[PDB]
């Protein structure tokens, strides 16, 4: 069993720096196949993928928000910290942290492909207002 | 540009925990409880190197060596006592009475007890008599029984084995080392700037005592006081003396050792009779060597407790195991009334010239014999000490003191063996096991060549 | 290549007496110097070790120091039992030897 | 002062000296490595303990290519993040104990790099010998 | 599909893959090798068993000259009787488990040849250095 | 008389033959090295004993630079005091057992020299690689 | 504790060979820091150093008496043997064998310096007469 | 009365176990060997010129 719990302030002012932390348990982030994603969904519309971090210490971000995103992991505290800067009024959305399950196969070098994101979080709401 | 290189065999060590094994010189069928014949011979002259430009921290209160060898001793005692007679059949009614013989007046310490003892054949029983001390028998609603009959099966020591304190060396395996400090004014905890590496320790004599450390090593420079928290009154205090005081203890009496059969293949030895007068055991301590010794330690305690009157008083009371000074002498367990020793106080201001006290004056003590012993401060075991024919005399040197502190003005220090483990802490305070890490990585300008 | 010191440094008691033994860079400058006391008819005994330290057994009065190519042995609280022949010696490496001094006399 | 050849020094000698000076006394430490009753069990446990500790170091050395070499250079470069101090002040101003304490956090990363680098040194070498 | 460097793979990984692909994951397996009460005896029996198994492989490697080399070429030629399959179908069409099962009968003959060949490589080399 | 290849000989074979002849049978001896109840304790004590003895020889070989080499030359010269007999009479007129008996007194001195010499071979080599 | 005892004939004729042996106990001559010196003192004058031998098998003699002196050690018998030849009438003096305590430090190579000679012997008297 | 009553408690052989003299071999570990002589006229002590390992 794996549990993903996230936390962060709801009322967020623009132009400052915000921190999102997702707490995980029941598994380690250094073992094979581990990885946590970050999904966004403004109300009433489809989802959006922020970034992801694997057990290989490899960080992958969206092209449109590469400079605005930097992710990190904590082995001791057993958490993943997401930092975003220079928010906009359109940033009002629900943030999800989820765990992925994947497969490995060899084709001119070992490759890892994800079969689907299995374990999701409850979600945390962030608003841009005053 | 710089490149990485790997060094093997660098002088690097890291604190670690590991097992140890004994080592002692060859001695020579002779039987010993410590099985020193099975211990590895140590060396004529072991290798010891004094390190320089090194400071290492020490902490004897969190030393695993004391904890390790503490469990070794109890197992060693158990290993030797398994093939020895068990005194369960002796739990029989005792018809005890005053001993008659032609000080002598105070004869209420040994009683002539008679009982029916099973002979070699089970069905037949015959009457037998033996002498028992008053501390090992309790009365009933006018008969007596052994104190242990309602606690546990109570065994015996085979006389073939001797349990004298032969010094032994605890030595670690390869890849580990023991670090030894050499500062003469080193307390229990703190840095040591004259650490020396040694393969293993010196001869350590396992001695069982409550209030006084006997026939041990002495401090070099001055008196050493060690305690984890001096301000805390609930923790015992270890005192190591730089000058020793001799102690002479004896049990003057020629007591015939009588063998009594209690069953098929079972035979135990008891006290037969008294040839002469009844005389109590005693211990003699010189007046000057003790008055001076308490004088030197008194001023040492003044620094830790400034402008405070220091007084030494007898133990509170309660159980006899820790109230009295318990020790061993030829295999006889003594319990000395230590009340006159701590009958003085130190005044920080005054004159203390030793010539005032008369010389050739000794401190006689009252000591009692208890041949049924429960040990390690746990009621789960026995060792019935058998008697010895003739009179015995044991001479030793006092080495250290185990004191305890108990609102303003006078400070009261009392003797007490709160824990047994402190007996060996006074000997292993300057030792620490450590692991070696011979791997070292540093940058350099050298690059590995690749053949093309 | 031999240490030179003043022989017959006799003086009164109940005061501080200072003695010196000179050497060279090879002996005093680049090595350590130790002092010894020898009443005639028996072996000497150590007083000064490492030019500033003393073994367990020597009184608090005996003390010394090293400065450049010269050393000293400061003794205070002189008594009637503090008279003997005093020496200073040091390894030199010129002959690869522990050449000794010339010996002094301390008479009250 | 008469000179010691550094082969006569005892175990753990030169520990408080500089790293460069202590690099000349690697031999003495290597020699000391692998030097029914109650005592037999503890002694037997000690013998296995010594073998396990010695074999752990040799296993790492073999993978890194320094199977028997006491001092071996490698191809991986040093990273300034792990250590920023200059060469002059490293080999002549501190001891080995301080150096290991400083970089104890980056030990895991360096160990993996040596295995990855040396393994790469083998496959490309094999490709070269196949051209005959 | 993102790429794995093959150093992050777990123990016994790539076992079901081709022999050529599995040749790039030799490092991970080497790391795992050498990783009074009733439990103590069984645990103690386990520690000695691990040491004995690891040392057995290293003893063979030393005689063959691959004391520390993970991949080492030799001078003895391959015999068609032991295996008749081409190189292309060996490194790219089956796994290591099948290969060892196929040639398990001829392992004794190959082992002796390596000792004889390597031993011959030593005596003739010694003769060459004696000409100085 | 048919010929034996010297690989088929048994353990401790050629012990009574000349030193030169016995030098061709080093392989066979190396193979045999590392070949709850009362029996278990004695058997367990035997397994650790074999491991300890084998590792003692390998530890010395690694320091001397002959980590895996069965026959290895060195740079230290031979001293006439240790042995005065000529080469012809050593390899063709006596056995290995006699030779070890003769020089058993000087074994300690030679062992230290190899460690000192090989250690010197490492530091000077390192200095050569630093010129790039 | 270390004890040093020496022995040798008192009446020694000139031009012959004499042997001085100093026996030691409580330590070994192979361990680090071991070393024994030889000191002469003709009666009524200062001391004189003859030679010294360390645990490194290194022998150091006085320059003025290099050819006349040769020292040796015995590991089995646990003794040091001093041989002197071609004595003179001025050889009348007391022989002392003593043990040294020293220090080690590194300066362009490890060096050993003697802080002093600690343990001395009782002494043996030799006379040159007939 | 039984002879052993006044000496020591005397145990019993369990009939389940049999103590017939089964031949056994004492074998040494690796790194050690056992040398066997073959001279037919060899007494307790002396040289053996047909030793076999
Ligand atoms: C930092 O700390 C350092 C260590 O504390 C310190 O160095 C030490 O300095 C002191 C002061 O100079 C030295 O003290 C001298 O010691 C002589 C004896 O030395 C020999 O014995 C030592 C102890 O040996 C036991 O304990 C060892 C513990 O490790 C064991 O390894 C031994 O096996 C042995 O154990 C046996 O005995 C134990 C009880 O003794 C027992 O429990 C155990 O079970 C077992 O039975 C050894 O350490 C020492 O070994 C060193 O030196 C030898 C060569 O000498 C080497 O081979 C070794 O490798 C090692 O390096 C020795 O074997 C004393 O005899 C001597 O006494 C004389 O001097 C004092 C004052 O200095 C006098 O009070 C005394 O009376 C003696 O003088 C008298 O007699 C002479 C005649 O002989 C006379 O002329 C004179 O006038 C006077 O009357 C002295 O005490 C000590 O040796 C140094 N080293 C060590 C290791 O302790 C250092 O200074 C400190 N400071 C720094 C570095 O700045
Ligand atoms: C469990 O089992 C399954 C199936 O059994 C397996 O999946 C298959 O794996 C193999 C090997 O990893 C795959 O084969 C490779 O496929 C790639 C890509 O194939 C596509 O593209 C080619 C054209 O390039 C098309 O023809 C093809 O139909 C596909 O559309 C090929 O590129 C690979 O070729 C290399 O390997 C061959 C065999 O080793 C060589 O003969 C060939 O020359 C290539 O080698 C060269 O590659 C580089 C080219 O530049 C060069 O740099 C190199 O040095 C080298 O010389 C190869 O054929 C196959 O497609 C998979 N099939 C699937 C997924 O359905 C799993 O991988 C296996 N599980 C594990 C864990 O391994
Ligand atoms: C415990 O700690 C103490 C002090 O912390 C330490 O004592 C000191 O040790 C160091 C190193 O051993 C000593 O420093 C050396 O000193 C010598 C001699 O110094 C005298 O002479 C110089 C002029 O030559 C004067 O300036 C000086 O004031 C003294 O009078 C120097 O020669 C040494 O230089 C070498 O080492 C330097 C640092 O490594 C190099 O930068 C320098 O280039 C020298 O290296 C070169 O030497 C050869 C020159 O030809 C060359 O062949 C070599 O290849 C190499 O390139 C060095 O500065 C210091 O003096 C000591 N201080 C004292 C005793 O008070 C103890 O040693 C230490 N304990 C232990 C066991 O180590
Ligand atoms: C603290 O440390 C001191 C210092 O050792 C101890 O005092 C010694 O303690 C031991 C052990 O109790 C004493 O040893 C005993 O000596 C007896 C007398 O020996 C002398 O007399 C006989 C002839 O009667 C001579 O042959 C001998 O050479 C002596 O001159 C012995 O009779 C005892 O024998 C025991 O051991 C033998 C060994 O085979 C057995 O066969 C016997 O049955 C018997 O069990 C014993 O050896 C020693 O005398 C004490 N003094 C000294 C100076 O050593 C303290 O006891 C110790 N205190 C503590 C609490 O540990
Ligand atoms: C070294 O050896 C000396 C002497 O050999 C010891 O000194 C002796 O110490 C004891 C204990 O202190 C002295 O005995 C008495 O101590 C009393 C302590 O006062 C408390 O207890 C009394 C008890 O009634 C209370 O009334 C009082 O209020 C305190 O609570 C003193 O009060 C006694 O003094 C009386 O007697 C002396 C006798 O000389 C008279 O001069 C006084 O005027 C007063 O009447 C008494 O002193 C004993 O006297 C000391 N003897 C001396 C100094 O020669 C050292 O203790 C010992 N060293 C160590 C470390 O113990
Ligand atoms: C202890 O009591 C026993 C009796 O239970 C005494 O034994 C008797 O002693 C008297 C006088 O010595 C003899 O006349 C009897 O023959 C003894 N009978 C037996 C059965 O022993 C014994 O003497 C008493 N011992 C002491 C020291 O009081
Ligand atoms: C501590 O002990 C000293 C003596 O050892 C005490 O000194 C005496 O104190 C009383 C008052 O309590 C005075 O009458 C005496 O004159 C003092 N003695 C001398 C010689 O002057 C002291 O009082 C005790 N208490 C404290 C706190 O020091
Ligand atoms: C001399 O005696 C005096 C007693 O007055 C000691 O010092 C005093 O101790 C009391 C303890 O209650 C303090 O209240 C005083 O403040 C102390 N006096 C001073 C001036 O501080 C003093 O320690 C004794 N002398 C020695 C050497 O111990
Ligand atoms: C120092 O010691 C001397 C040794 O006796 C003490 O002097 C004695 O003092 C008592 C009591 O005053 C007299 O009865 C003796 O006659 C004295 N004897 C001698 C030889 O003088 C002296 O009291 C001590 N000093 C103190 C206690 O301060
Ligand atoms: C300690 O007290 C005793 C008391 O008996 C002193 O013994 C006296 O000693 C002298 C000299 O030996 C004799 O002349 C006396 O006759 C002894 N007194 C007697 C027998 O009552 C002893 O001297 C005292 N201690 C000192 C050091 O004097
Ligand atoms: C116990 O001893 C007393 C001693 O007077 C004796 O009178 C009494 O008879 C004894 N008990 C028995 C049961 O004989
Ligand atoms: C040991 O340390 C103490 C202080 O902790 C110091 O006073 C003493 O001089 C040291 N011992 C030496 C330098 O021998
Ligand atoms: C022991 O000594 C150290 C240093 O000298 C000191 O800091 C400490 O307070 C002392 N006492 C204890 C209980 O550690
Ligand atoms: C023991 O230490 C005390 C501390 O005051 C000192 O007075 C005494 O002289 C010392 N004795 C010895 C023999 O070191
Ligand atoms: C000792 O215990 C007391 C109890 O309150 C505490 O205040 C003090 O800090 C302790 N000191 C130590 C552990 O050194
Ligand atoms: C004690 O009695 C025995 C036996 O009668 C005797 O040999 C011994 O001398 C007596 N004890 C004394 C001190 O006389
Ligand atoms: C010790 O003896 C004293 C008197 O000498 C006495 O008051 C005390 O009660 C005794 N304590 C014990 C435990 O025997
Ligand atoms: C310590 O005890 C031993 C033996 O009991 C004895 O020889 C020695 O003299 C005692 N020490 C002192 C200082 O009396
Ligand atoms: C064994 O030795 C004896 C003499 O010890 C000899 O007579 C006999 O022939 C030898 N056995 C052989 C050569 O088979």
């Amino acid at each position: 069993q794996v549990t993903l719990k996230e936390s962060g302030p709801a009322l967020v002012k623009p132009t400052q720096t915000l921190t999102l932390t997702c707490t995980f348990s029941g598994f380690s982030m250094s073992n094979f196949g581990s990885g946590i994603y970050w999904i966004r969904q403004p109300p009433g519309k489809a989802l959006e993928w922020l970034a992801g971090i694997y057990w290989t210490d490899s960080k992958y971000y969206n092209l449109s928000l590469k400079t605005r995103l930097t992710i990190s992991k904590d082995t001791s505290k057993s958490q993943v910290i997401l930092i975003m800067t220079n928010m906009d009024p359109v940033d009002t959305a629900t943030y999800y942290c989820a765990d992925i399950r994947g497969r490995y196969y060899y084709s001119n070098g070992f490759l890892f492909d994800v079969v689907g994101v299995e374990s999701w979080g409850q979600g945390v709401v962030v608003t841009v207002s005053s | 540009n710089l490149w990485v290189t790997v060094y093997y065999g660098v002088p690097v060590w890291k604190e670690a925990k590991t097992t140890l094994f004994c080592a002692s010189d060859a001695k020579a069928e002779v039987h010993n409880v410590w099985a020193t014949h099975a211990c590895v011979p140590t060396d004529p002259n072991p290798q010891e190197m004094v390190l320089e430009n090194v400071t290492e921290n020490f902490n004897m209160w969190k030393n695993d060596m004391v904890d390790q060898m503490h469990e070794d001793v109890i197992s060693l005692w158990d290993q030797s006592l398994k093939p020895c007679v068990k005194l369960t059949p002796l739990c029989v009614t005792l018809n005890c009475t005053n001993t008659t013989v032609s000080s002598n007046a105070n004869f209420e310490e040994m009683k002539n007890c008679s009982f029916n003892a099973t002979t070699e054949i089970k069905d037949k029983k015959k009457n037998e008599y033996a002498l028992f001390y008053k501390l090992d028998i309790v009365p009933l609603n006018g008969k007596y029984r052994l104190i242990n009959c309602n606690t546990s099966a109570c065994t015996q020591i085979c006389p073939k084995v001797t349990f004298e304190p032969i010094p032994i060396h605890y030595c670690a395996p390869a890849g580990y080392a023991i670090l030894k400090c050499n500062n003469k004014t080193f307390n229990g905890t703190g840095p040591c700037n004259n650490v020396s590496t040694v393969q293993c320790t010196h001869g350590i004599k396992p001695v069982v005592s409550t209030q006084l450390l006997l026939n041990g090593s002495l401090a070099e420079k001055e008196i050493i006081i060690r305690s984890e928290n001096l301000t805390n009154n609930a923790k015992t205090i270890i005192v190591h003396l730089n000058e020793s005081v001799g102690i002479v203890c004896t049990r003057p009496s020629n007591m015939t050792r009588k063998s009594i059969r209690i069953g098929p293949g079972q035979t135990f030895y008891a006290l037969g009779d008294i040839i002469g007068d009844i005389r109590q055991p005693h211990c003699n301590i010189s007046k000057q060597n003790w008055n001076r010794t308490l004088q030197q330690v008194g001023r040492k305690l003044a620094e830790h407790f400034p402008n405070r009157n220091i007084t030494f008083n007898h133990s509170s009371g309660g159980d006899l195991e820790i109230t009295t000074h318990s020790f061993n002498c030829r295999g006889e367990f003594f319990y000395c009334n230590t009340s006159g020793l701590f009958n003085g106080t130190y005044h920080p201001n005054g004159t203390y010239n030793e010539t005032a006290v008369n010389s050739s004056d000794t401190i006689t003590l009252q000591c009692r014999i208890k041949q049924i012993i429960n040990m390690w401060q746990e009621v789960g075991r026995c060792m019935y000490a058998p008697p010895i024919a003739g009179n015995i005399t044991c001479n030793s040197n006092i080495t250290g003191l185990l004191l305890t502190r108990d609102q303003t003005g006078e400070e009261i220090f009392r003797p007490g063996g709160g824990d047994m483990r402190d007996n060996w802490r006074s000997e292993l305070y300057k030792y620490k096991v450590v692991e070696i890490k011979p791997l070292g990585i540093a940058p350099t300008k050298c690059k590995r060549r690749v053949v093309e | 290549s031999v240490l030179t010191q003043p022989p017959s440094a006799s003086e009164a008691a109940r005061k501080t007496v200072t003695i010196s033994c000179s050497g060279s860079r090879s002996n005093i400058g680049s090595n350590s110097v130790s002092w010894y006391k020898q009443v005639p008819g028996t072996a000497p005994k150590l007083l000064i070790k490492y030019n500033d330290q003393r073994p367990s057994g020597v009184s608090d009065r005996f003390s010394g120091s090293k400065s450049g190519t010269s050393a000293s042995l400061a003794i205070s609280g002189l008594q009637t039992e503090d008279e003997a022949d005093y020496y200073c010696a040091t390894w030199d490496d010129s002959l690869n030897g522990y050449i000794f001094g010339v010996g002094t006399r301390l008479i009250v | 002062a008469v000179g010691i050849g550094a082969v006569f020094l005892g175990f753990l000698g030169a520990a408080g000296s500089t790293m460069g000076a202590a690099s000349n006394t690697l031999t003495v430490q290597a020699r000391q490595l692998l030097s029914l009753g109650v005592w037999g069990f503890k002694q037997l446990q000690a013998r296995v303990l010594a073998i396990e500790r010695y074999l752990e170091v040799q296993q790492l050395l073999g993978i890194w290519g320094c199977s028997g070499k006491l001092i071996c250079c490698t191809n991986v470069p040093w990273n300034s993040t792990w250590s920023n101090r200059t060469q002059e002040d490293i080999w002549n101003n501190m001891t080995w104990m301080e150096w290991e304490r400083e970089i104890g956090n980056y030990t895991h990363t360096i160990y993996s790099l040596l295995e990855e680098s040396q393994f790469q040194q083998e496959i490309n070498e094999k490709d070269l010998l196949a051209l005959d």
